[PDB]
Parts: C-alpha cells; structure tokens; sequence
C-alpha cells in the first residue's frame, strides 16, 4: 500500500511535468481528466485512513496534514478555472514532495530528518532573523523613496527600478540586495541629481546599500545554515 | 520594444533583443 | 647587530636607527607620501603638477637616505638578510631609476612599469598592523601549502578552453552588421574564442557572471562564419553551447568551493583561537 | 609467460613513467598552439604532424599494458579501472579519425572534426600519474558524495518551480517588434521606428523572448539564469508584462508576479 | 497601543506616492494630516516614560534613538522654516521603532551584529586593496576616456553613440573622416572613470563587486590597447572579489564554531537531544 501510493504519485509528477505550449489536443484531453482521477484517487486513500485509522490519528500526523493540504488546495484550483478562466497554477505540483519518503529505505534518513527537526525546533529564531532583515530592506525603500522619489522621469522615460510608489521601492532595493544591475540604478540616482558635476554625493546611498546588503545576507543565511546543519550532524552521531 | 541601432538606457529592459549594448544601442 | 666595539660612533648611530623617533618618522613619511600619489587629479595647473614631481623627489631623496643610514648600523650583511629590507632596497633602486629616465626623457616611454613602484610604498604599513599582517599571513601560506588544488582549477580551464577553442573557434567576428542580423551578437572582437587567451579570458568572465547567458545565445547554431574558415554558409555555431556553458557554470562555481574550504580548514584553528588558550601567536610575541 | 615479463619491466621501470608525462605536457600544449580560424593555416599542418608522435607514444603504452594485464580475465584488468578506459577513449578516437580522414578529405568534415575534440581529454590523464594530484581529485569526489543528498532536494524543489512557472507563463512570452500589434495576425508589413533624427521603416516580426517557459527544459534553463544573477531582471519584466496565451505584451499588466521571483530568491 | 501607532504610522508611510515637480497626489492631504497625532503620541509616550526613568532615558540606546526621532519630528512640524524638508528624511527610521518595542527582536539584532565584529578587521584590510587599485589606476588611466571620434575640424560627435579612440594602431583609430579629439564626456556619462582619487575608488570599487567590470575593461582596451589592460583587471578580481570572500567565509565560520560551544548554547542542543530521545523511547 505505501508503495503503490508513491506510485501514483510519480505517474502523477509525469502528467503536470508533460504540459508544454503546443501540446497535441488528444494530450490535452487526456490530462483534463486524469488530473480528476488522481484527485479521486488521492482524495480515496484521504478517506480510507480516515476510517481505518480515525479521525483523531489522522489530524496528528503531520504528514497526513500537508497532503490534506494539497488536496484543498488543488480544489480550490479546479474551481477557479471556472470562476476565472485564464490561468491556472498548477498546485497539484506540491505532492512530488512526497517523493522525498524514499530516503527511508537507504541510510540517509537519520541525517536528514534532523535537518527538518533542528529547523523546525528553532522556527522562532528563523521567522525573527528574516522579519529582522524585512525591515532592514523596508527602512532602506523609505530612504529611496526621499532622496530619490520625484526625479526618474527622464526624458527617455520613466525607469522600471524607481522610487516613485512602495512596491516599486521594494523591488529596486532587492534587486541591489542581489548586486544585479546595482551600477546602473546608481548611475539613473546620480544623474537624477545634476549628473556628473553636482550629484556624485548620492551614490553613498547605493555603496551603503550594497556594502551592507551583501554581507547582511551572507550572515543571516549563513549563520541558520551552518548552525541547524552543525546540529543535525551531532543529533545524528549521539544517536548512532 | 526599442529596434536594433536605436539609442538605449540599460535600466529601461525595453530592448527587444539582448540588452543595451556597451556603446549604448541595442 | 650589537657589535659592542664601537661605542663612540657606531652605537650612537646605532641607538639611533632603532629609536622611537626614527620608525614614527618612517611611518609619518610613508603617509604623507601616500597623500601626494592620492593628489593627483585631471585639468591640474602646471605649477600643480611642478609641485607634485617636486615632493617625489623629496621624498625617495629621504628614502634613499633611510637606507644608507640603516646599512651604516646594521651592516651590509645584516640588511640584505630580512625580505623586509629587501623589499625596501627594491623599491628605492625603482623610484631612483624612475625619476633618472623621465628627467633625462627623449627616448623610448615604454618604461611606466617603474612608476608602480612609488605605489609600492603603502605595503610597508601592513608591517604596522598586528592583526592584519597575521590574517594574510596565515592565509596565503596556506595557498603555499595547498599547490595541487589550485591545479585542479587550472586543469577545468585549460580543458573547457580548449573545447571552446575547436566547437566555437569559427563564428564570425568580422562582419558588422548594422540594422541588420545582430550586431548585438556578444562574440565580439573583445570576447571571441579566436586564440586561447581570448578563449581563457571569456571563460573568467563568464566564471565572474557578466552576461553569460548572451554570450551562450550568441553561441548556438545559424551563425555567420568567417571569411578564412573555409565555409561559405551561415553554418556555423553549435546547439552544444546549451551544455557548454552550462556545466561549466556549475563546474567551476564547485572547484573554487573546495579551494575556498580548503584553505579555511587549513586555518580552522588561527579563526576559532580563544585568547585565554595559549597558541602560537602568543609563543611568537614571546621570542620578541 | 616470457614475453609479459618483457613489458612489465618497461611498466615498472621509472623512465618509462617519468617519460609519458612530458609527452603528455607536450600534447596538452600542441592543442593549445593550434589555430581555429583558418584550418589550412601554416601553423595547423606542422600541428598535425605531431599528433602522429602523441598516437604513436599513446598506442605504445596501450598495447603493453594490454599484453602485461589481461582484458576481462582477471581481478586487476585493463578494462577495469577507469583511467585505462579514458586513454581507450583517447587513442580509440584519434586513430578511426586517422582512418576516415583518409578515404576523402573534403567529404566528410563532420565527423572529422568531432572526434578530434576528444583529444582535450589528454590533460586528464595526469591526474592517475601523479599521486598528489588523485588525492585532490578523490577530495572532489568526496565533497561531491557528501553533498548529493541535498543535492536530491535542490532539483527536486527546482523542478516544482519549474512546472509552476511554466503553468503561468506557457505561450505568454511573444511580443510582436511593433509593440502596438498585440497579436499574430495583425504583426505583418512595415511599421516606422521614430528615433532621433531619423524615421525608418522595418518589418513586423512576431517572435518569441529569448528566455520564456514553455516547456519543464526551457523553464529550468530560465530558473538557471535567474539563480545565477544574470538577466533576472528582465524575465521579471516580461513575466509582469504578460497579459494571455498567443497574445502580446501589455506594460504593468501583472505585478503580482513579481512574488514568485521573491520567493525564488530566498529559497534558492 | 504604542506597537500599534507604529504599525500605523509604518503603513501611512508605506501608502505615499511621490510625484514629479510639485505635483501631489489628492491623498497627500490626508495622508500628512495623521503626522500630528502620531507625532504627539510618541511624544506623550516618550515623556511619560522619561518622568518615569528620570533621564535612566538616555542611557538605554533603544530611548536614544526614540529620543532623536521626537525632537526631529517636533522641530519641524511646528511652522515651516527654510525647506526642512531634510528632517522629513528621519522618518525612515521610525519602522525601526518596532524593534525597540519588542524585546524579542533585540535579542535577534544583538546576534547579528557580534559576527560582523570579527569582519571589521576583514573590512580595514579590503580598503586597503581598494586604495593601493585606485592609485594604481589614477596613475595609468587619467583622462584616457575623454578622446571619441569628432568631425574633422568640426566640435561635433560622429555618431549618436560616441566611443572612445585612439591616435595609434594598437587603440581604436577614427575612421577616415573623423579625428580623435582632446575632449569627450566619457563613457558612462563621464560617472566611470579616473580622474579623481574619489572617481578611482568608486571605479574600482564596483569592479571588486564584479559588476560591470567587462565594459570597462573593454573601453579600455579601445582607449589603449589590449596588451596590458588584463594585468591590471584581472589581479583585481582575483585579489579583490576572491579573495576576500575566501577571508570572510573563514572568518565567519570561525565565529559560528566559537558561538555554538557556550554554554548557553550548549544547554539548548542538549534540551532537543533529550527531547527527541523521549520521542524515540515513546514511539
Ligand atoms: C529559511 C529560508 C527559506 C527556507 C524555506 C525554503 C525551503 C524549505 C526548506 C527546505 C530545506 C529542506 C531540507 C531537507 C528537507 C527534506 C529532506 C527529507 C525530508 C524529510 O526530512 O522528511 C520529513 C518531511 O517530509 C515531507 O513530507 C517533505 C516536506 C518537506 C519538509 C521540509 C520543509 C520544512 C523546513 C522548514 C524550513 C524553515 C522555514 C521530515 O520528517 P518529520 O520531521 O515530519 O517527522 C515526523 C515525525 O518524526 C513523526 O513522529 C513521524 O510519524 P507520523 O507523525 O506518524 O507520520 C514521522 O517520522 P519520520 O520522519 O521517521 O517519517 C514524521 O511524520
Ligand atoms: C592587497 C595587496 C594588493 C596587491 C596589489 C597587486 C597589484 C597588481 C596590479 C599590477 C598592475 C598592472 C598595471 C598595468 C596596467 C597597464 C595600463 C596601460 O594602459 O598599459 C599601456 C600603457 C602603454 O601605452 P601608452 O599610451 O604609451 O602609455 C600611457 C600610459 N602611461 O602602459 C605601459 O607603459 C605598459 C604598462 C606596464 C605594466 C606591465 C609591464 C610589465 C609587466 C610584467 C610582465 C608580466 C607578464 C606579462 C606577459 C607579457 C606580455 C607580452
Ligand atoms: C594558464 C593555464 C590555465 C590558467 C587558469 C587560471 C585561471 C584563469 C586565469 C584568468 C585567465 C585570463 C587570462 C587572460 C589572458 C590574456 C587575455 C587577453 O585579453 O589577451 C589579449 C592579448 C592580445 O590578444 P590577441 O588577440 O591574442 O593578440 C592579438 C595579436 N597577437 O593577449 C596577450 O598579449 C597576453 C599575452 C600573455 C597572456 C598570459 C601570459
Ligand atoms: C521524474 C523524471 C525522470 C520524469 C521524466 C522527465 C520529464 C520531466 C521530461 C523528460 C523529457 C521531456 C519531454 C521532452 C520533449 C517534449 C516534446 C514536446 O512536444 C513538442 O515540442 C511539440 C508537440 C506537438 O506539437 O505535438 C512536449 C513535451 C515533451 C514530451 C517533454 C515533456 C517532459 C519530459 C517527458
Ligand atoms: C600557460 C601554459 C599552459 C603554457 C602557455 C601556452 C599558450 C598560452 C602559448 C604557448 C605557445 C604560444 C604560441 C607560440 C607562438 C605563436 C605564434 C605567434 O605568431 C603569429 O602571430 C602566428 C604565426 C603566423 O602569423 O604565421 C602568435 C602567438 C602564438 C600562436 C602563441 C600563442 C600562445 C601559445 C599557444
Ligand atoms: C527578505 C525577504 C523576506 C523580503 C522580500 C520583500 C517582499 C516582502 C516584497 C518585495 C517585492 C514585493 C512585491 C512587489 C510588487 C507587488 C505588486 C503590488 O500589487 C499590485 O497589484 C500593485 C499594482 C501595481 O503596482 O501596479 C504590491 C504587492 C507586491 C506583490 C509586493 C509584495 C511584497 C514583496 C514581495
Ligand atoms: C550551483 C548553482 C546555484 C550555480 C552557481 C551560481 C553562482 C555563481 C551564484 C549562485 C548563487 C549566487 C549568489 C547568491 C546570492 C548572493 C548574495 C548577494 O548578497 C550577492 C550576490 C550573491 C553572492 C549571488 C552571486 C552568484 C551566485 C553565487
Ligand atoms: C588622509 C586625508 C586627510 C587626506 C585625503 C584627502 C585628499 C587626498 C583628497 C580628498 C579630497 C580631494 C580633492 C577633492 C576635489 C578636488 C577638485 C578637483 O577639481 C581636483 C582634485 C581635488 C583637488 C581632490 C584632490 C584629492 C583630495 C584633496
Ligand atoms: C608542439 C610543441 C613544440 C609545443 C610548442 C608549440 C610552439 C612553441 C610552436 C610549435 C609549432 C610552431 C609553428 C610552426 C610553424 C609556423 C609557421 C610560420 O610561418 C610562423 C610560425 C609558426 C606558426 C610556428 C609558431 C610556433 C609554434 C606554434
Ligand atoms: C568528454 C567530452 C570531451 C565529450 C564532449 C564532446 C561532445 C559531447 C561534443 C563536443 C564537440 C561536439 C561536436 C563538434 C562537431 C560537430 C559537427 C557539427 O556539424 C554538428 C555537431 C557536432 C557533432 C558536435 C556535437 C557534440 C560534440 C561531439
Ligand atoms: C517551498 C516550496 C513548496 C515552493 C512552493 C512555493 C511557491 C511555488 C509558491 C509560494 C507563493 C506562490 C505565489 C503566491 C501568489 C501568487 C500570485 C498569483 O496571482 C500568481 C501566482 C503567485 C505569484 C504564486 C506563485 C507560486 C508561489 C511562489
Ligand atoms: C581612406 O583613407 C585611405 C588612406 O590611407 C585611402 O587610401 C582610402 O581610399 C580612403 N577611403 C575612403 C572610403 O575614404
Ligand atoms: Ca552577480
Ligand atoms: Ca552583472
């Protein structure tokens, strides 16, 4: 049984992984449906562990619970195709992660399920550290949006990266975060402010943001890599 | 979508090809 | 040195060199001369300019003086036997040599290679620093005690430049298409496969990311080819350029991976020394 | 047997094993001194002329090694470890080249030229002959066992947001050259480009981007170059500027997509 | 109640659109109306708090910069003197605010900074290599960018996209017509280049962040020629961007062994050891 539930989930991973632009109409027409099938069949083992188990042994997996999760959430999709025709988001995807069980059989189990136990324990620390660098780069789009708000209408057109509204800000102060394109953003900041002759003063904005917005990540991510990882190793050993 | 040989800003991303060359042209 | 025998000059002199005075004078005269290299400045006045070739002749004058005062009192031996030493004699020979060709001039101005040597000078600070001179120290024995896997890296550039050498070599450069194909092709005279120090070059820069997703576009098949390679048909470049680039991407970003943990682990004790424990930097600060 | 013997004290004997190991420096070298461009140029033929004598010394230490340890017959074999099969490779390839170079030199270049790539695998070979060299390599190999498990999880995760991205961006990703032309049908003729100082006219072009998600290949491909740093920016302004299937362009249209870009980043 | 300004004030400052010239949305009314109250409620809070301390106010760090931020945000609301529109600027650093209100958070804060104490030293020795680059750059790059292609005799650029050039074989020649003159902006709109010892320590300090390092490289090969120019950026990057990743990883990872053997660390893995063995024993 618990084989042959993995084994529909890999026919199930090939089925979204086929769709491609032009696909054959009969290909269409087969997914269609077989992405009702696999629904009624993952939505039959739902049941029948519901029963066989009960209702109170089911909801305390943990496990149970995330297929129960893709389950909703594929409905959610197949009805909303009808409200709103045009995409779809393919959640049906999520289950593949099922796939990842098959390290029970072979000896790197232990190694990596405390991997997810070190990180799911220390879950406090990791949602402050990034919410602590979620401000970092809010107070960062704040600055932008003072110095640099009002003068990116050139007469060649308005930037994408801009300082004008909030979500433009956000993504402007990621994308130099990540160091792509940071040279030209900081040379739109500095001809924004007179050019060469009286807006070279700006560009501190920019050396301050990637100088620390470099090393900031390395250190944030870094440091919950190394350490849940340095904790996997000796919770694995002591229990060897 | 700026055509090819027409002056370029490489922040734009509005060249239809590649990106904004070196020289400043697409 | 301390020869003991000449008390009457030698020792004067020799209590001298080694005295808080002279080293914070060197150090105050390697600072200021770091100031008259950063004055530089483009549109300066001829006079500027006259003032600024006058101070380095003033300072590498002193400099010069510096090491003639110094192999009085340690000896002609004795100050060729510390690469510190050395590194000053060099330096002095550069900046005399420097000033002599330019002064005279009317000759060959192939010759700013010695110019470098009056940027030389900073180095000597890092003797200064405690801390810092430890740190590189350290590390860059480490790369000395580490040769083969800096030859490894060697080997994945020297293999991938050779396979962009034969499967990419005959794309055309040569034709510049204005309004129409692509100009935009990023095979350029500047970042060709052409011979194998370009081919090396492309490699390092697509190794620092700069675009190398277009230059794996400007690699596939359809390209023109060139005027000597013997084809006459847009036949040239190849679909391989998927894997190319690709593996090398992946390739490289692991070799220098293992280069970097390599030489940290080799260190792992200098970068989790505790001061209370006794290591060897104290023992170093003992024999001192 | 006599004749075996005979082999295995040329194997053994340190001028035998020093040797090689030039000729394998002098190769490597001679692959690099040859020029691209011009197949015919002066410098190629001489070339050629020396890649006879790497055969030559490459075929020779082949052959009595095959004498010295047989083929299958044993624990210890030719075909056994690896390092003889890449020398197989090597010299197998360089000597059917030899062999179709010779039938008609102008009909069959292709074939020609693929197998003379397979000499770049003669700087290979230097790592079985110096033993400080394997222990690096083995180092390598063993960084890259440890990490295989997370490795697993890496593509697996890749491969979710693959098919996501390709489920939301599948035939999204044409824009016409005249951005006023939304679809196909209409993106044919002349339309005028108005830079300055000039007007000049092209034709229409219904293409698509260069990076696009229309297959889980191309998706993980366009991931790549996004994880990497390079060009990200402008996928995320073509993903925010996708309006429907088989239909153009329209400025602003989705800027919710740029989520999915976020979330890319914080995990990969 | 405090948190909760906070948040507001942070989602009033999140919901401002900023408009070319003088120009100003209809909502910017409304939206600067609420700047009084929040300003005299943080006031309210800051001196019922200090009465209560005394003036332990200024001693605690998180109060000091809660301090700032009142009297700014007070020195500028009442009247409109000169521009001020500097003291606006301050307000940026009011989402901060959230971090001195929960104490959770500060504890997070205080971790991140003591692994970046050690990458002080790292960072002293980075400047120095930007520093002994950019010397060496001002000395053989100066000026080199100032000569493009103009119409011979007239002060007029050849093209719509001016490149520099060369009077020599080796640089970019002009082609037939044009002639390589004294002056030209420079590539970049003159922002990439060595002219000052400011200019070369910006110039070469992006090159050590790998960004567009190429481009120039590759004007400076069309200004000079290509025999020389690699020695002097690629030593830069190896020096620069590799070797100093190689230092900081090192340094950083020292700190992290350091950090996990405390013992208030120590107590914490132990507790999960324990833990999971209860786990295992009741399965
Ligand atoms: C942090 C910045 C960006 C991070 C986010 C990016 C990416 C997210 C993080 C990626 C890093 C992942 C690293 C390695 C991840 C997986 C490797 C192998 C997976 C793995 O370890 O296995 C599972 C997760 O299984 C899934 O369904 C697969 C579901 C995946 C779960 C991993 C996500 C949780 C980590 C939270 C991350 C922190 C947030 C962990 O196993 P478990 O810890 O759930 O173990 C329970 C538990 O021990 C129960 O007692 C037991 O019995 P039942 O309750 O009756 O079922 C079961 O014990 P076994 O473990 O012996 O079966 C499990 O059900
Ligand atoms: C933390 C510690 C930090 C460590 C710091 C390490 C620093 C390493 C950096 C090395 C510096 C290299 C600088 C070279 C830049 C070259 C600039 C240039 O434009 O070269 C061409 C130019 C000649 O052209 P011209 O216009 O006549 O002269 C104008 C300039 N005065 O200029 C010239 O005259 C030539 C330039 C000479 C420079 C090199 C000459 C000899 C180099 C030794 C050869 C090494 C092997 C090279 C291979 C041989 C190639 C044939
Ligand atoms: C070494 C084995 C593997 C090494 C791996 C190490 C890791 C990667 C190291 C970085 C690789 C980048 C090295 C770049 C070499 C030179 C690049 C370059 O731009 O050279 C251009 C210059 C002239 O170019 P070219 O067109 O060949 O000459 C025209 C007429 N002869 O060509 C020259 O004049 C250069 C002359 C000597 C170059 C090197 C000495
Ligand atoms: C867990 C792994 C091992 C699953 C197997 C891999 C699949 C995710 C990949 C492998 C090759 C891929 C295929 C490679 C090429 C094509 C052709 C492509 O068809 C076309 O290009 C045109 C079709 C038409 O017009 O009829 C459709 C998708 C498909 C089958 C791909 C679907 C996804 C496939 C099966
Ligand atoms: C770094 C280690 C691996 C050794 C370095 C190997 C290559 C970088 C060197 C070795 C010999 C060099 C070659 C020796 C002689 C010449 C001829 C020389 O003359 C020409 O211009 C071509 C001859 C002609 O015009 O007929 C051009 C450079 C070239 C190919 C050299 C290019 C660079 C080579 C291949
Ligand atoms: C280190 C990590 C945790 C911080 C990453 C910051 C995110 C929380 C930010 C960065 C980009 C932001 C997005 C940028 C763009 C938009 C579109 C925008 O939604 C619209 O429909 C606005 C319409 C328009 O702008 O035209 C505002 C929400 C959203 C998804 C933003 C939500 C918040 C995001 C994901
Ligand atoms: C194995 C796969 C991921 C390919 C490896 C690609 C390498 C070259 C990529 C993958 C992740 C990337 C890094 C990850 C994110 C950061 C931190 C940021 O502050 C600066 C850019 C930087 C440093 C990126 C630069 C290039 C990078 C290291
Ligand atoms: C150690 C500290 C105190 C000294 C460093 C500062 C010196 C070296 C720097 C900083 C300010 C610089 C000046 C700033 C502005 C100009 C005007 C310009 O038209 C020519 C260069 C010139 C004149 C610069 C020369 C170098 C300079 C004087
Ligand atoms: C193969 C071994 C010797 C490695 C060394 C290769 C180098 C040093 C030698 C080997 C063959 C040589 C070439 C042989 C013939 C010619 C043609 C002549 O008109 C110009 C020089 C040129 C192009 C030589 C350049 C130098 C060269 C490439
Ligand atoms: C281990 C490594 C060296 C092997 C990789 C070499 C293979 C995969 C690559 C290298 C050179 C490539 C070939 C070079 C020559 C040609 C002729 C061309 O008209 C069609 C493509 C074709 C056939 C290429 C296909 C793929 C190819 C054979
Ligand atoms: C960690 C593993 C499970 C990865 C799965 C999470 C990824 C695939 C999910 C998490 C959040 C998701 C996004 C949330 C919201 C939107 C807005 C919607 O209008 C388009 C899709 C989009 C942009 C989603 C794309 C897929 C997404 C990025
Ligand atoms: C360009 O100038 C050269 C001078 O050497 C001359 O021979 C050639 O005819 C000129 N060509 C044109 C098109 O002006
Ligand atoms: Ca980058
Ligand atoms: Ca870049």
């Amino acid at each position: 049984f618990y084989w042959t539930v993995l084994s529909l989930v890999a026919l199930n991973t090939l089925c979204v992984a086929i769709v491609h632009y032009n696909q054959p109409e009969w290909l269409s027409d087969f997914l269609y449906y077989a992405e009702f099938i696999f629904l009624g069949l993952f939505m039959s083992e739902m049941f029948i562990k519901m029963y066989g188990l009960g209702t109170r042994p089911y909801f305390h997996s943990s496990f149970n619970c995330f297929d129960c999760g893709v389950i909703i959430g594929s409905i959610f999709e197949v009805i909303w195709a009808v409200i709103k025709p045009g995409t779809s988001f393919g959640i049906s995807v999520l289950r593949a992660l099922r796939l990842l069980r098959i390290f029970k059989v072979t000896k790197y189990w232990a190694s990596l399920r405390n991997l997810v136990v070190s990180l799911l324990n220390s879950m406090k620390s990791i949602i402050s550290l990034l919410f602590l660098l979620f401000l970092f780069i809010v107070v960062f789009a704040l600055l932008g949006m003072q110095l640099f708000g009002g003068q990116f209408n050139f007469d060649e057109g308005t930037p994408p990266t801009n300082f004008d509204t909030f979500p433009a800000a956000i993504m402007t102060v990621f994308q130099i975060l990540t160091g792509e394109d940071w040279n030209e953003v900081m040379y739109d900041g500095i001809k924004s402010q007179g050019g060469v002759q009286g807006g070279m003063v700006f560009s501190i904005y920019f050396i301050v943001l990637t100088l620390f917005g470099n090393y900031t990540l390395l250190n944030v991510f870094l440091a919950i890599a190394v350490d849940n990882l340095a904790n996997a190793q000796e919770l694995t050993k002591d229990e060897q | 979508c700026k055509g090819k040989g027409a002056p370029c800003r490489k922040t734009m991303y509005d060249c239809c090809s590649g990106s904004c060359g070196r020289r400043g042209k697409c | 040195h301390m020869p003991q025998n000449k008390q009457s000059f030698q020792y004067r002199m020799w209590q001298f060199v080694v005295s808080p005075p002279f080293e914070y004078t060197i150090m105050a005269m390697i600072a200021l001369n770091t100031i008259v290299l950063m004055m530089k400045f483009y549109g300066a006045s001829v006079a500027y300019e006259n003032a600024l070739r006058v101070f380095n002749i003033v300072f590498t004058s002193l400099f010069s003086l510096e090491c003639v005062l110094k192999v009085m009192a340690f000896g002609i031996l004795n100050y060729f036997r510390d690469a510190w030493n050395i590194f000053d004699f060099v330096t002095v020979l550069g900046s005399i040599t420097d000033i002599l060709v330019t002064e005279f001039g009317n000759n060959f101005i192939n010759l700013s290679f010695l110019r470098l040597f009056r940027a030389a000078r900073l180095i000597k600070l890092l003797r200064q620093g405690y801390t810092i001179r430890i740190l590189l120290w350290t590390f860059v024995q480490s790369f000395k005690a580490l040769p083969y896997v800096c030859l490894l890296i060697a080997m994945l550039f020297f293999i991938y430049a050779i396979i962009g050498m034969q499967v990419f070599g005959n794309i055309g450069i040569d034709v510049e298409d204005e309004d129409s194909d692509e100009d935009e092709f990023q095979i350029t005279e500047h970042n060709n496969f052409r011979t194998f120090f370009q081919a090396l070059m492309l490699l390092f820069r697509s190794a620092t990311g700069e675009a190398w997703h277009n230059i794996m576009l400007s690699c596939l098949s359809g390209k023109p080819c060139d005027k000597n390679s013997g084809i006459l048909t847009r036949e040239c470049g190849n679909e391989f350029a998927y894997f190319y680039f690709v593996s090398f991407i992946f390739l490289c970003s692991f070799l220098m991976l293992n280069l970097f943990v390599a030489v940290i682990m080799d260190n792992f004790e200098y970068l989790t020394r505790d001061s209370s424990i006794l290591g060897p930097h104290h023992l170093d600060e003992y024999v001192r | 047997n006599p004749l075996r013997r005979l082999c295995h004290y040329i194997l053994n004997l340190r001028y035998f094993e020093m040797c090689i190991l030039m000729v394998i420096a002098m190769s490597s070298i001679a692959l690099a001194a040859e020029d691209p461009v011009q197949p015919n140029a002066p410098r190629n033929n001489v070339l050629r002329y020396f890649d006879y004598v790497f055969t030559g010394v490459f075929t020779f230490e082949m052959v009595i090694k095959m004498i010295d340890l047989g083929l299958v017959l044993h624990q210890g074999a030719y075909f056994r470890d690896l390092w003889n099969i890449l020398d197989f490779i090597v010299v197998s390839g360089a000597l059917v080249a030899f062999a179709f170079t010779g039938n008609s030199k102008g009909k069959d270049i292709n074939t020609i030229k693929s197998l003379r790539v397979l000499r770049v695998l003669r700087p290979l070979k230097t790592i079985k002959r110096l033993p400080k060299l394997k222990a690096v390599f083995d180092c390598v190999v063993n960084s890259l066992k440890n990490v295989f498990n997370i490795l697993i999880v890496y593509m697996l995760f890749m491969f979710i947001f693959a098919v996501v991205a390709v489920q939301l961006f599948k035939g999204k990703f044409f824009h016409c050259t005249d951005e006023s032309k939304e679809f196909e049908k209409d993106c044919r003729g002349k339309y005028l480009l108005y830079e300055k100082n000039e007007v000049k006219a092209r034709d229409r072009e219904w293409k698509k981007y260069e990076f696009h998600y229309d297959n889980v290949l191309w998706a993980l491909l366009t991931l790549f170059t996004v994880s990497t740093g390079e060009g990200w920016p402008q996928v995320l302004k073509h993903s925010v500027d996708a309006t429907f299937e088989n239909q153009g362009p329209s400025p602003g249209y989705r800027m919710e997509m740029s989520i999915f870009y976020v979330v890319y980043f914080v995990v990969f | 109640m405090i948190l909760a300004t906070i948040i507001a004030n942070c989602i009033v400052l999140a919901l401002e659109q900023h408009l070319p010239d003088d120009d100003k949305t209809p909502m910017s009314e409304r939206l600067d109306d609420t700047e009084p109250y929040f300003i005299g409620i943080f006031c309210f809070e800051a001196g019922i708090k200090i009465i209560a301390l005394g003036f332990s106010y200024l001693r605690n760090g998180w109060n000091v910069m809660d301090f700032v931020v009142v009297l700014t945000g007070i020195l500028a609301t009442v009247g409109t003197e000169f521009d001020l529109r500097t003291l606006r600027a301050v307000r940026v650093l009011r989402p901060l605010k959230l971090v001195s209100g929960i104490p959770s958070l500060q504890v997070v804060l205080k971790s991140i900074m003591k692994a970046m104490i050690p990458l002080l030293q790292i960072g002293l020795l980075l400047f120095f290599a930007i520093l002994i680059f950019a010397i060496i750059g001002l000395e053989f790059y100066m000026g080199k960018f100032h000569t493009t292609c103009f119409e011979e005799g007239t002060d007029d650029i050849q093209g719509e996209s001016p490149a520099p050039c060369g009077t020599e074989e080796p640089a970019r020649t002009c082609p037939n017509g044009t002639k390589c003159q004294p002056y030209w902006e420079g590539p970049n709109n003159g922002i990439t280049q060595f002219d000052n010892i400011l200019f070369a320590v910006l110039t070469v300090f992006q090159c050590i962040t790998m960004e567009g390092w190429t481009d120039l490289l590759y004007n400076s090969n069309d200004a000079s020629g290509n025999t020389w120019n690699w020695l002097y950026f690629i030593p830069l990057i190896i020096i620069g961007s590799f070797f100093m990743l190689n230092l900081v990883l090192g340094v950083l990872s020292g700190e992290f062994a350091k950090e996990r053997e405390r013992v208030e660390n120590r107590r914490a893995f132990l507790k999960l050891r324990r833990q999971q063995q209860i786990e295992r024993e009741l399965n």
